[PDB]
C-alpha cells in the first residue's frame, strides 16, 4: 500500500492493498470500516482529456447495466462533495481474490479448471453479445477469479455498441481488427477467447507478437495463412490484401500434434475459435454448447441478453466533439442515478 | 451453483 497512493474519499474507508495501477485506472482493496466490508475501489481521473473521460462513461454505463454472474458487480460510485471538488471517480465494486493472468502465472490448473474458467468467461460474453455489446479488450488480466474458481469480467470501457484512442493488447487482437478497418463485431471478442484458451493450455500467451508485422506472422504460423479469393473475402483493403498475399504460404498447424496432452474436445474448440474468417468463427453462444464444454452448460441458465441501442453511447456520436464539462456532467448523472 | 467438482485454487 505505497504511500503515493491518495484516494480522496470518505475517511469511513481504509485502503488495504494495491491491486492494479496503470495510465487509466487504479485499483486498491480497501475496508468501509463502518461495516467491516472489504471492497475494491477503482479510481480513474478522467477529465486531463476527453478520451479518458469516454472510457470512464462507456465503463460506468456498462457496470450499472449489467446483472449477471460473470460480470464484476457494481456497488456504487462515490459521490463528490461539489461538482466543482469532482477531479476523480471512485467506483467500488465486490472485491475479488486475484486476475487471471495471475492465476495463469502462478498455478498449474487442471483441464476441469480450464474448462470451468473458458465456460464462465463465454457466459458472460454471450449476455455482451445479445445485447450487441462488444467488450473489445477480453485478456486474463481483465478476467477476476476467486478461490473457489468464480469467474467475472471487468474493464468495459473499450466497448462498443453493434451498429488517439486506448489500444487494446495486440496479442489478443483479432486478425481482421489488425488488417482492415473492419466494423469490430462479435467475432471480434471469439477471438480474443480462443486466444484466452489457448494461454490456458500453453500458460503462456500463443501469440505474443512484437509488433504488427510479427503479430501477423505469429498467427499465421499457426491458423495457416490466407490465400484464394474466397479465404480474402473479408479483407476489402487492396493494402491489406498485398500484405497478407507477401507472408510464407503457411499451413494451418495441427495443434493436437503439437499440444498431445491437451484435451482433443479443448483444441477442436480453440480450432473453431481461431478462425480467420469472421464468419465462419464460433459464436459464443455456440461455444458454449461445444463438447468440450458439456459438463457446465446449461441452455436454460445461459442470459441471452436485451439489445442495447446505440444511443446508449450517443456521447460518441456528436458532429462536434462533446468538451470534458460536458463529459464531467454526463458522469456525475451517472453517480447520482 | 455448478462447480460440481468442488474446483478450487490454493490462494493466499
Ligand atoms: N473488483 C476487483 N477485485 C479485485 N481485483 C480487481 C478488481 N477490479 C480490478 N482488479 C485488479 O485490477 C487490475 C486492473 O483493473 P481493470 O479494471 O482491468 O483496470 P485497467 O483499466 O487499469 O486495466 C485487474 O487486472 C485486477 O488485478
Ligand atoms: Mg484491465
Amino acid at each position: 500500500m505505497p504511500k503515493r497512493i491518495v484516494y480522496n474519499i470518505s475517511s469511513d474507508f481504509q485502503l488495504k492493498s494495491l491491486l492494479g495501477e496503470g495510465a487509466y485506472g487504479v485499483v486498491c482493496s480497501a475496508t468501509h470500516k463502518p461495516t467491516g466490508e472489504i471492497v475494491a475501489i477503482k479510481k480513474i481521473e478522467p477529465f486531463d482529456k476527453p478520451l479518458f473521460a469516454l472510457r470512464t462513461l462507456r465503463e460506468i454505463k456498462i457496470l450499472k447495466h449489467f446483472k449477471h454472474e460473470n460480470i464484476i458487480t457494481i456497488f456504487n460510485i462515490q459521490r463528490p462533495d461539489s461538482f466543482e471538488n469532482f477531479n476523480e471517480v471512485y467506483i467500488i465494486q465486490e472485491l475479488m481474490q486475484t486476475d487471471l493472468h495471475r492465476v495463469i502465472s502462478t498455478q498449474m490448473l487442471s483441464d476441469d479448471h480450464i474448462q470451468y474458467f473458458i465456460y464462465q468467461t463465454l457466459r458472460a460474453v454471450k449476455v455482451l453479445h445479445g445485447s450487441n455489446v462488444i467488450h473489445r479488450d477480453l485478456k486474463p488480466s481483465n478476467l477476476l477469479i476467486n478461490s473457489n474458481c468464480d469467474l467475472k469480467v471487468c474493464d468495459f470501457g473499450l466497448a462498443r455498441i453493434i451498429d488517439v484512442e486506448f489500444v487494446a493488447t495486440r496479442w489478443y487482437r483479432a486478425p481482421e481488427v489488425m488488417l482492415t478497418s473492419a466494423k469490430y463485431s462479435r467475432a471480434m471478442d471469439v477471438w480474443s477467447c480462443g486466444c484466452i484458451l489457448a494461454e490456458l493450455f500453453l500458460r503462456r500467451p500463443i501469440f505474443p507478437g512484437r509488433d504488427y508485422r510479427h503479430q501477423l506472422l505469429l498467427i499465421f504460423g499457426i491458423i495457416g495463412t490466407p490465400h484464394s479469393d474466397n479465404d480474402l473475402r473479408c479483407i476489402e483493403s487492396p493494402r491489406a490484401r498485398e500484405y497478407i498475399k507477401s507472408l510464407p504460404m503457411y499451413p494451418a498447424a495441427p495443434l493436437e500434434k503439437m499440444f498431445p496432452r491437451v484435451n482433443p474436445k479443448g483444441i477442436d474448440l480453440l480450432q473453431r475459435m481461431l478462425v480467420f474468417d469472421p464468419a465462419k468463427r464460433i459464436t459464443a453462444k455456440e461455444a458454449l454448447e461445444h463438447p468440450y464444454l458439456q459438463t457446465y452448460h446449461d441452455p436454460n441458465d445461459e442470459p441471452e441478453g436485451e439489445p442495447i441501442p446505440p444511443s446508449f453511447f450517443e456521447f460518441d456520436h456528436y458532429k462536434e466533439a462533446l468538451t470534458t464539462k460536458d463529459l464531467k456532467k454526463l458522469i456525475w448523472n451517472e453517480i447520482f442515478s | 451453483r455448478r462447480n460440481l467438482k468442488g474446483l478450487n485454487l490454493n490462494l493466499h
